[PDB]
């Protein structure tokens, strides 16, 4: 009779059974922040708003948060900004959980490993407002450490041998200090600078060169990566369409 | 009639199925567990 | 919604509930005379 | 490097190595003061807390003084660096999730060194300073109080444990998955959601029937990591001062067979 | 019912076999062969789960518990109704779990990502399969695998524990323990600081990478990064799981005797030996 | 979803419904007749 | 009656009725734990 | 949200838990009729 | 009819298929558990 | 009555609120606790 | 908050506010002469 | 014959293949369990 | 009234309400751990 | 003065303070923990 | 002025109260510890 | 942070540490002469 609050219940009980209510207020929290990007649901054919959905759709979505910025502008989460409902790919069954066939390139079509989310048209920017991602020449202050080999004028090679350009720039980041991008000069047409992502770009060690090797794409591939408007700085957007681009050779490469 | 205008009558039915499912069951796990109404072990009174 | 459509749900959803709870006191009557559920002053 | 102390880094710094110096020294006193010793029975060295006939009070020196003034010291100095750690997060202009995070393992530590002594009115059942006599506490401590196992809030900390290293075994992979894609600016994604996010929670969504957002995941981990000590400081709470049997708990709880 | 993003992303393709049969969703839940093959070995091993409940003397869901045959069966399989059916639950157990491994990198494929998430998940049933298929195959005797029991599971490692005299002295159970705590610690620090960055306050503005390692290094002296931090979690899980995997073939396959007198070594060591 | 349609699923639905209930109801008379399951004042 | 423009009348619907309904199931419970309000089991008085 | 509204669910919530707390009030009538809560000096 | 008109006839078929095979095999079980009621050991009355 | 310009009313009514209820819990399973005032098993005097 | 809807929430708070004291008040009272809680020089 | 308008041939024919060997191999290990039916041990009646 | 410029009053209203709270509960809970003043149960002096 | 032209007055204050009063401290519970100077629970010298 | 001129008065405020209420509760803490000095159980002299 | 807060903040932070001090010095009068605390060469 130490700790018990009943003929049966004790304290050790009530405290677990207040745990279990706490934590399954908890977890319903924990929902509604997960609701907060992609909700509410939409149909799969038609795209209208709809979604097997209970008694607690009332709590489901909490109201939208508002992040304030450096910049002065907000973002609100969740935004209710959904994509178009059309898109450059045709379902192989008219059910609503068959997968799509690209119309077209899908690698240009961007759908897919190659889709990518229209994010602002804005560079991510330092504590002190300058765009984070530039490339070398615009930051002198920033080096490459002496143990490390540089990049730069290093050959692009692919998976199958084929040479796709050299590296003429690297881009670093500022925020944080990092390697984001490689400026590859192509070899077919002479003077075209495309973008490469550095986390897809693995050294090949002790080649005498230590060429790049993108297992991403192809050689041929390189021709068609999108394109960005300033030649210091990149844009969110244009950074995203960059790294889908390249993410989407895996399944799209030998097509 | 005005309560369907507050709540989406498909989001009141599946609520209300999946509760009243959930508390049958806990009933009956309750009367199973309990002998004078466990009517598979039948239980002398 | 619209309240006609709105009467119309709750026509059809006073008939099925109506239906429900006729089933359930049904049952419960039965398992009453069955054993009923109230001890007295002496248990069962 | 650059670590900012500032008046309560100060104050910490000096309680806890006040506390670090007091068990040293205990601890190479407790082999007379034999540099070999010492390093022959490390492990195996402590400073044990009082007994209960001493009860809250100070005991002699020589028979757990020196424990609790090396705790007290050490409480001091954790209690200054969770202050430290809310008022670098209030300076940065940021949160303070961090030091609500760190107040959950302080309330543990509390519950096994302070509170759970002050229920019990002695300082006997205290975890002593020293690997191996700290884990023999830990032994003993389960071997007595019935079986830890059949703690219900045991139970719930060693889920939420394994729920830590299963959401952070999640967290970490997902991220060098999509971090081709930027996925380790998790604040930029935040902020402007990318494909790499999109990516994310679509493979979670196709995996588990249910996805995570880039900061509710984070808010997943810190919630998994903070009941994990809570749920075990609970526990250790309720441990002996209301059930003396966690065993016999169990027994009448259902979760074993009556011997 | 999709997201806002996600009919861009539903495409065909990406399967390592069955082709386009599978390739399909029902509702959020991708299915692909291995995902079909994950149905039938998790509805099988629930079913004979519950079969064997309804075989024991409980229905209490703490007390249902599936027992493993007697060490006298040795390595042979087992009748049904003595541990044959722990046998047929474990192998569609190890079933289940690499289908739904092979199903993770199926998505990863389709999605155009890495694999890590399999990977790591990988290290988990590898876990399982030690305590269940491993351990017990080098100790002789399908015994020694735990029962498939809430508590009857927990009473094994309890057992199993003190056969060692005492498990806490196990240098490769302290190697996972320490992991383990760091994991944790580990996560609350990360969450933590990503919450910290993302609400910095009511009428505060959000702040970056700079404001992120500051905070940190200033605490407590260095940091680590944005991606460091996920790679150090990521291998302080599989560590510490790796660690609990030779702990437990240490424990038993391999040595036999109590863990506290293993320690005896230290103390015996010339410098100190008097 | 178009009446028709709907219409047309409910006349196949309640006919599945209908011979679903009575297979059930067969079978529960044939196991009532081999062994009742509810006990009397004094059980089985 | 200004309650209800302070407060959504559907969410304090829902949270009302799910803290109802846990309510009652804790009451329910805390006296099927006792001996003299236990209705299946029927301790004599 | 309006004032109309508001007066309108302030009724019909007013008249429900009028039902509710009465169906209540009579459940714990009968509850103390079969068996009273309140222990006298020398309990039950 | 119109329960058609508000849920997908599709998933409706897939939920009440899965929903009534779990529901089935768990009763059989539970008949399977006790003495009188398993048919497969033919425990006499 | 500056108070509710300090704090707003809503979140202020929500905290009172939830503040209340434990309290009241708490109160109530204290006194289950004590024996003198156990209105359930109702010791004697 | 303006100082009208300031003035108005004061008002229904300390009227709400006066009924919970006043029935709290009435529940102490009954509890108290079923058993007071203030033991004497004697305990109960 | 609708049935096949509202679920694709080749998927439900796989669906329908899949559940009925795990039916299958669930009974007959329940009838491997039991003893009266275990056709290899062959128990006497 | 210069203290009132140096602090927030919300703030320090929320801090002294939430302060004074624990404190008044952690002296509740002392008195009901002493045996003299232990209203609950009532030792006799 | 030449001593404060090298230290910062503020950082050597704060300093100075907390290793008095943390020395003070320690003192004074070794004092408590004594038989002949603690003077909350003395004894005969 | 002489010691406010360097230290924040909301600082130096909020952590001298925050000084002496943890030095009181300590001190009152002790006190309690101790036979002579527990005014709650209050031993004889 | 000027000098006539400074000066302010002076007079205040005085006039409060004297009250301090003042009830402090009168609680410990009044503890001492309910039980003085510096034992004798005996004890207490
Ligand atoms: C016979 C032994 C036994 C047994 C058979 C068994 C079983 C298992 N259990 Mg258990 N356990 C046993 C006993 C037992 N069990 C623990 C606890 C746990 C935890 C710890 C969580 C943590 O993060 O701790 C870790 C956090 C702490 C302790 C607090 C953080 C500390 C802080 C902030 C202080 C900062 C420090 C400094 C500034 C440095 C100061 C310097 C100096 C002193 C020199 C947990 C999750 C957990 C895991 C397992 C598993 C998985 C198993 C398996 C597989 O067998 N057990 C209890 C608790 O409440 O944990 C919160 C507790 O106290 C207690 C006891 C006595
Ligand atoms: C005498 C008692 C005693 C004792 C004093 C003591 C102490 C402590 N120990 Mg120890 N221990 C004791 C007993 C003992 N100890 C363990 C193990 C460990 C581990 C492994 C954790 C791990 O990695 O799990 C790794 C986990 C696995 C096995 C992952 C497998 C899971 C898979 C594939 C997925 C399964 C998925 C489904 C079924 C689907 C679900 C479906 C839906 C939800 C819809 C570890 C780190 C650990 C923790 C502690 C601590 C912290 C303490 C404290 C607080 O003192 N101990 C060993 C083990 O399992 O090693 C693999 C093991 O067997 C064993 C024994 C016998
Ligand atoms: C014989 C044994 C005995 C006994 C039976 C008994 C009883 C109890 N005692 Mg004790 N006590 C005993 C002895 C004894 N006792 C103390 C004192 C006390 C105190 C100290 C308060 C404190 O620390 O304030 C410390 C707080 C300060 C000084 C705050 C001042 C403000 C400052 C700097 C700046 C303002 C800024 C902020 C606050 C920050 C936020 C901003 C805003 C709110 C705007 C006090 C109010 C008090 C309370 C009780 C309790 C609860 C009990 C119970 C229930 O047992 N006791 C006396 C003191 O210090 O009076 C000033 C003192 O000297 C003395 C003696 C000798
Ligand atoms: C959510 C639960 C998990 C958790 C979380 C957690 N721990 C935390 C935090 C969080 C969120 C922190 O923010 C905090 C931290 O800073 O982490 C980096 C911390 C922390 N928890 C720690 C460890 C830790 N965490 C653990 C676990 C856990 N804590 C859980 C798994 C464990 C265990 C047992 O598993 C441990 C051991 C610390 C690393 C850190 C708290 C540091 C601290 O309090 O330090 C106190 C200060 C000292 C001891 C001072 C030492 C001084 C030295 C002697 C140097 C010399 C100074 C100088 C010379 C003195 C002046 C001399 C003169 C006076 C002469
Ligand atoms: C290796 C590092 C950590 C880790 C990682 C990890 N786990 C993972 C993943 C990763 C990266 C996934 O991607 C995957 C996932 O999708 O999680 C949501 C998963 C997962 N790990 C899980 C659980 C889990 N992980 C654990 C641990 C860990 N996994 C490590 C700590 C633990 C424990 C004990 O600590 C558990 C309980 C699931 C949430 C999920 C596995 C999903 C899965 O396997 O699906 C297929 C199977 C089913 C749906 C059911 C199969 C049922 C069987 C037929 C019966 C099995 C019976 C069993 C053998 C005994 C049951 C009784 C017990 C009480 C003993
Ligand atoms: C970058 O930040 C990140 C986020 O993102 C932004 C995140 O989100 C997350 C992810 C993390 C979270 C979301 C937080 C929560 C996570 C945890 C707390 C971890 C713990 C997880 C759980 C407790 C959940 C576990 C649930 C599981 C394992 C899902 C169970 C699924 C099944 C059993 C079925 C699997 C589906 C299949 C195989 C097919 C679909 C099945 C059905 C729909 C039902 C059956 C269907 C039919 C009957 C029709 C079809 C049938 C067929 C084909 C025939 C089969 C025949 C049979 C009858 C057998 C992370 C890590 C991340 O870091
Ligand atoms: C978005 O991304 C984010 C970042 O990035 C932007 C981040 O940055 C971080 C922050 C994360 C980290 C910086 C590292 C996280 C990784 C781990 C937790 C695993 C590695 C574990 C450690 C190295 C422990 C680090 C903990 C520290 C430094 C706490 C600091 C505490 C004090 C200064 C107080 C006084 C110190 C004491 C009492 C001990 C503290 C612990 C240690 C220093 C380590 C233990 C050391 C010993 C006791 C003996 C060993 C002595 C040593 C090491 C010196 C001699 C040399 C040897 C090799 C023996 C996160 C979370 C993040 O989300
Ligand atoms: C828009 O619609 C169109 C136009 C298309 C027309 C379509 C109309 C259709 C298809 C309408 C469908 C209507 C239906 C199907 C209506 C069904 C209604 C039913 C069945 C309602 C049932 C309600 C039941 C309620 C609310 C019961 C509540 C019971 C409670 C809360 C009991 C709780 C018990 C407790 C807490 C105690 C338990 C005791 C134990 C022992 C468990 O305690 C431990
Ligand atoms: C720029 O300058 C201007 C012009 C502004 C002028 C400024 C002037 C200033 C700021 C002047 C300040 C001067 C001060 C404060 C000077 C203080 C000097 C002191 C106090 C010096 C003391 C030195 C002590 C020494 C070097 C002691 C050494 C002792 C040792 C190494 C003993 C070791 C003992 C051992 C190892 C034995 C231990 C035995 C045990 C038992 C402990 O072993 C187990
Ligand atoms: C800028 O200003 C404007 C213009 C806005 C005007 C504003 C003015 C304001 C807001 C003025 C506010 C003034 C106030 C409220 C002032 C409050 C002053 C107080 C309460 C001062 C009290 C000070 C107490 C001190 C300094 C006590 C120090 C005691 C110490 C360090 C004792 C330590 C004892 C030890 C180490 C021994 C302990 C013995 C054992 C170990 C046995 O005890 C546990
Ligand atoms: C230069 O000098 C060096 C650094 C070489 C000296 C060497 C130091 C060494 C080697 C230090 C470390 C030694 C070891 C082996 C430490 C291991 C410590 C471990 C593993 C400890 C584990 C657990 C202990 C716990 C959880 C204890 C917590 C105790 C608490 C919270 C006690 C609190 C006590 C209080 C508040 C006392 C209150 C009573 C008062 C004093 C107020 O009145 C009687
Ligand atoms: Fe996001």
């Amino acid at each position: 009779n130490k700790g018990d609050i009943t003929g049966y219940m004790d304290v050790a009980q009530v405290v677990l059974y207040a745990f279990w209510i706490f934590f399954a207020g908890l977890i319903i929290y924990l929902r509604r922040e997960d609701r907060r990007e992609g909700y509410p649901l939409e149909d799969a054919i038609s795209g209208k708003i709809n979604s097997l959905q209970g008694l607690g759709s009332v709590f489901s979505i909490a109201r939208p948060k508002i992040f304030k910025l450096k910049t002065g502008a907000t973002y609100a989460a969740p935004n209710f900004k959904r994509d178009a409902v059309a898109i450059k790919a045709t379902r192989t069954a008219p059910t609503a959980g068959a997968p799509f066939e690209p119309t077209g390139n899908p690698m240009t079509d961007a759908v897919g490993p190659a889709a990518y989310a229209l994010r602002d048209e804005l560079p991510d920017l330092t504590l002190g407002g300058q765009p984070a991602i530039v490339p070398l020449r615009v930051a002198p202050t920033f080096s490459v450490a002496a143990e490390d080999t540089d990049p730069r004028g290093l050959p692009v090679v692919d998976r199958k041998g084929a040479v796709a350009g050299k590296v003429t720039d690297l881009w670093i980041d500022r925020a944080s200090i990092a390697i984001r991008y490689l400026e590859v000069e192509l070899a077919a047409t002479p003077g075209r600078k495309v973008l490469l992502p550095f986390a897809a770009t693995r050294i090949n060690a002790k080649t005498k060169s230590k060429t790049v090797t993108v297992q991403s794409i192809l050689a041929r591939h390189f021709a068609n990566v999108p394109t960005i408007a300033k030649t210091d700085s990149i844009t969110r957007r244009e950074e995203d369409k960059v790294m889908a681009y390249y993410s989407s050779g895996y399944l799209y490469s030998d097509r | 009639w005005r309560i369907w205008q507050l709540f989406d009558p498909r989001q009141a039915l599946v609520g209300l199925a999946t509760f009243l499912f959930v508390l049958a069951l806990l009933i009956h796990f309750i009367l199973l567990s309990t002998e004078r109404f466990n009517w598979l072990e039948g239980a002398s009174t | 919604i619209t309240e006609g459509e709105a009467k119309e749900f709750h026509k059809i959803f006073t008939s099925s509930i109506l239906v429900f709870f006729g089933v359930a006191a049904f049952a419960h009557l039965l398992v009453w005379i069955w054993r009923p559920w109230v001890p007295g002053p002496n248990g069962y | 490097g650059p670590i900012y102390l500032g008046t309560t880094g100060v104050l910490s710094l000096v309680f806890g190595f006040f506390a670090i110096e007091i068990i040293g020294f205990n601890l190479l006193a407790s082999v007379n003061w034999s540099p070999m010793e010492f390093g022959r029975q490390f492990f195996w060295l402590g400073l044990e807390p009082p007994a209960a006939e001493y009860g809250l009070g100070f005991a002699p020196l020589a028979e757990g003084g020196w424990w609790q003034i090396a705790g007290f010291f050490l409480t001091t100095s954790i209690l200054l660096w969770w202050v430290r750690m809310y008022r670098r997060a209030r300076a940065l202009k940021m949160g303070t999730h961090t030091a609500w995070a760190f107040a959950s393992a302080i309330f543990l530590f509390l519950s096994l060194g302070f509170i759970r002594p002050l229920l019990m009115g002695n300082f006997s059942e205290s975890v002593p300073f020293g690997i191996f006599p700290h884990l023999e506490w830990t032994n003993s401590f389960s071997l007595n109080y019935g079986n830890f196992f059949y703690n219900p809030f045991h139970m719930l900390s060693i889920a939420f444990l394994y729920g830590s290293a299963l959401l952070f075994a999640m967290h970490g992979a997902t991220i060098l998955a999509v971090s081709r894609l930027g996925g380790d600016r998790e604040v930029e994604q935040i902020t402007d959601r990318g494909t790499a996010a999109e990516r994310a929670a679509l493979f979670w969504r196709w995996t588990m029937g249910f996805n995570a957002t880039m900061e509710s995941i984070h808010r997943w981990a810190w919630w998994f990591a903070v009941l994990c000590t809570f749920t075990g400081a609970i526990g250790i709470l309720l441990t002996g001062t209301v059930v003396d049997n966690w065993f016999e708990w169990g027994v009448k709880h259902g979760l074993a067979p009556a011997p | 019912a999709l997201l806002s993003f996600e009919r861009k992303y539903r495409v065909r393709g990406g399967t390592l076999i069955g082709g386009d049969l599978f390739d399909f969703w029902v509702g959020p839940f991708y299915v692909g062969f291995f995902g079909v093959t994950t149905l039938l070995f998790t509805v099988l091993g629930t079913a004979l789960i519950v079969w064997g409940a309804a075989l024991g003397p409980s229905w209490t869901f703490w007390q249902i518990s599936i027992n493993p045959p007697d060490v006298s069966y040795g390595l042979a399989m087992a009748p049904m109704a003595k541990g044959g059916l722990w046998q047929i639950i474990t192998f569609s157990a190890i079933g289940a779990f690499v289908s739904w491994a092979l199903r993770e990198v199926e998505i990863c494929r389709k999605l155009g990502i890495g694999y890590h998430i399999p990977f790591a998940f990988g290290f988990a049933i590898l876990a399982y399969v030690s305590l269940v298929v491993i351990r017990p195959v080098m100790m002789g005797a399908w015994g020694y695998g735990f029962p498939y029991g809430f508590m009857t599971h927990l009473d094994w490692v309890s057992n199993t524990g003190y056969q060692y005299a005492n498990f806490h002295y196990n240098p490769a159970h302290m190697l996972g323990i320490t992991l383990f705590f760091t994991t944790c610690l580990a996560l609350a620090l990360h969450g933590s600081l990503i919450l910290s960055a993302a609400n910095p306050g009511k009428g505060e503005v959000v702040k970056g990478p700079e404001h992120e390692n500051t905070y940190f290094q200033d605490t407590i002296g260095y940091s680590v990064g944005t991606l460091g931090i996920h790679r150090v979690g990521l291998i302080l899980a599989l560590s510490a799981v790796v660690w609990s995997i030779i702990c437990m073939i240490l424990s038993g396959p391999i040595y036999t005797g109590s863990w506290p007198d293993w320690w005896l070594w230290w103390q015996k060591l010339p410098f100190w030996n008097h």
